[PDB]
């Protein structure tokens, strides 16, 4: 992750 | 041991980056860290949004560590300079992002260095201003790397990644497939350069000072071609951005990844590379690549345009229409400079412009044009591509065209170069045909039962039909 | 001829700050006195705004920190080609 495919895909 | 990211860039012969620096735009990144210390320089700059510990500098610090750690970074040498664009959560604004790409080139100009890679490892959606300033930062000699987007969508919605005159990286996995993770996953499409390892990707973890970590990530992906192309502007220094975008192509692995992966119109517009560092070999060398345009519109006068590079030929054209309702393509003069122009027919959703753009130096390039008549030009040096257009709404060295429409022969006077032309028909879907190792496709065009169009693919010319002939023309030196 | 432009993902939208982006050849004193009469008309009409930036060596132009309602009065400025409203960007 929130908001945007953050993070290793949330 | 060798983590399979670095195996899989590895080229199948061999054998860096210290004369160039690479400037991260990322979190706050933990510089102690022994990937990376004293390789890294925090310029300090800031300009993040506030948040609504090693947590913050996790991101930036992974991302510093595959370019450059030690252990197991890609240009192990490599200076480094890192901008703090993101907050404690990873979120920035394109303002920020803006202030950022200022204040490196400031630097630039108060403490010229030699060349310049700047990662960005960062999307947001389709910016103006985002997207003109990555831009106007290139052409001002600046090397610009940036993740493609992990939304599983196509990457010209968003930004930097539809920026122009920047590269443009997607992710993919261990076995050479795009990364998908739900509905997330790597971006695709006509603004994506090409692939690079982005999933499950060791590197400095910020937990402690000499732990590591895996992570997954177009930015991830990003980071390795920022690290092939450190390495390559160490080797070439003088290299151009077209210079070096042509080598990632030629030195990438090629078909390694199933289209089916990507929603069916992105399969022809996704580019099937795997980006790899160069071999121990490498003579002058013929390197094409193939441009497509945006999507024309469905204005019944549109025209989509692709263009080269300033340092480029354009050495063929082609156009491809998914419903087939197409008026053909032709080259233009623009600024002293052929452009390939695609003409969509009353009637139908669009075309696509492809060009086919190549680094031929010491070349005189000239087009050659018949009107309708069948239709018949030649060349009298070399002839490199075939190109027709027509006004109607239905139907050696040599070009030859529907009765009903123009033909163009591109012409160029090359000393050194050596053409060949070769054709497969078959009674169909799709035809095919490919250059022999070490020539290369400049021109691939159908001969004229009904055609969606024709595209390079590599150095196979590929033509798509709803007896048809597929004809590449192949070059060398 | 000046545009206006947000981003097409509502989420991401940063409304309350624009970049003002300047034609190509604007210089950076150009720059500063179209900041300048662009906080004083807004003043003029009971608005205050905040210069957060002005931009020189890529593009010319400004960051401001106003109300929307002045989108219309700022793309009238000299020299102005297109305006921006911040929006979000993501590590990725």
């Amino acid at each position: 992750x929130t908001a945007a495919a953050l993070f290793s895909f949330a | 041991s060798i983590p399979w990211n670095l195996e899989r860039i590895t080229p199948p012969r061999y054998r860096g980056g210290s004369l160039v620096e690479v400037y991260l735009l990322d979190t706050s990144i933990q510089s102690d860290h022994r990937e990376i210390e004293g390789r890294v320089m925090v310029t300090d700059f800031e300009n993040v949004p506030e948040e609504d510990a090693s947590k913050c500098d996790s991101h930036g610090t992974h991302l510093a560590g595959v370019v450059s750690g030690r252990d197991a970074g890609v240009a192990k040498g490599a200076s480094m300079r890192s901008l703090r664009v993101l907050n404690c959560q990873g979120k920035g604004t394109v303002s920020g992002t803006l202030i950022g790409l200022e204040f490196i080139r400031k630097s630039q100009l108060v403490q010229p260095v030699g060349p310049l890679v700047v990662l960005l490892p960062l999307a947001g959606g389709y910016s103006r201003v985002l997207n003109a300033a990555c831009q106007r930062l290139a052409r001002a000699g600046v090397v610009l790397v940036t993740a493609a987007g992990n939304f599983r969508d196509d990457a010209c919605l968003y930004s930097p990644a539809s920026a122009p005159e920047v590269i443009t990286v997607g992710a993919t996995n261990a076995q050479d497939q795009p990364v998908t993770l739900g509905t997330l996953g790597t971006n695709f499409g006509r603004c994506v350069d090409l692939f690079a390892p982005g999933e499950d990707i060791i590197g400095a973890s910020s937990d402690c000072s000499t732990c590591f970590v895996s992570q997954s990530g177009t930015s991830q992906a990003a980071a390795h071609v920022a690290g092939i192309a450190a390495m390559m502007l160490s080797a070439e220094p003088e290299l151009t951005l077209a210079e070096l975008r042509q080598r990632l192509i030629h030195f990438s692995a090629k078909d390694v990844i199933n289209e089916a992966w990507f929603p069916e119109d992105q399969r022809v517009l996704t580019p099937n590379l795997v980006a790899a560092l160069p071999p121990s070999t490498h003579g002058w060398q013929l390197f094409c690549r193939t441009v497509w345009s945006a999507h024309s519109g469905p204005t019944r006068m549109a025209t989509a345009i692709a263009r080269c590079a300033p340092d480029e030929e354009l050495l063929s054209c082609s156009s491809f229409s998914r419903s087939g309702k197409r008026r053909g393509e032709r080259m233009e003069a623009q600024g002293g400079k052929l452009v390939c122009r695609a003409h969509n027919a009353f009637g139908g959703e669009g075309v696509y412009a492809i060009a086919r753009c190549c680094l031929l130096p010491q070349a005189n390039c000239s087009v050659h044009t018949a009107p309708p008549a069948g239709t018949r030009v030649h060349c009298h040096h070399v002839l490199t591509g075939c190109s027709s257009h027509w006004e109607v709404e239905d139907l050696p060295n040599q070009c030859v065209g529907h009765r009903e429409a123009s033909i163009h022969a591109s012409c160029c006077h090359a000393p050194g170069l050596e053409c060949k032309v070769k054709e497969h028909g078959i009674p169909q879907e799709q035809v095919t045909v490919a250059c022999e190792e070490g020539w290369t496709l400049t021109g691939c065009s159908a001969l004229p039962s009904h055609v969606l169009g024709a595209y390079a693919v590599d150095n196979t010319c590929v033509v798509r039909s709803r007896a048809v002939t597929a004809v590449a023309i192949c070059c060398r030196s | 001829t000046a545009t206006f432009h947000r981003c097409a993902k509502d989420p991401w939208r940063l409304p309350g700050t624009y970049v003002v982006v300047l034609k190509e050849e604007t210089h950076l004193s150009q720059s500063e006195r179209t900041a300048r009469r662009l906080q004083a008309q807004a003043a003029r009409r009971g608005y205050l705004t905040k210069i957060l930036h002005v931009f020189h060596g890529l593009l010319p132009g400004f960051l401001v920190k106003m109300s929307g309602d002045l989108l219309e009065l700022a793309l009238k400025l000299p020299h102005v080609d297109y305006i921006e409203e911040d929006s979000s960007v993501f590590a990725q």
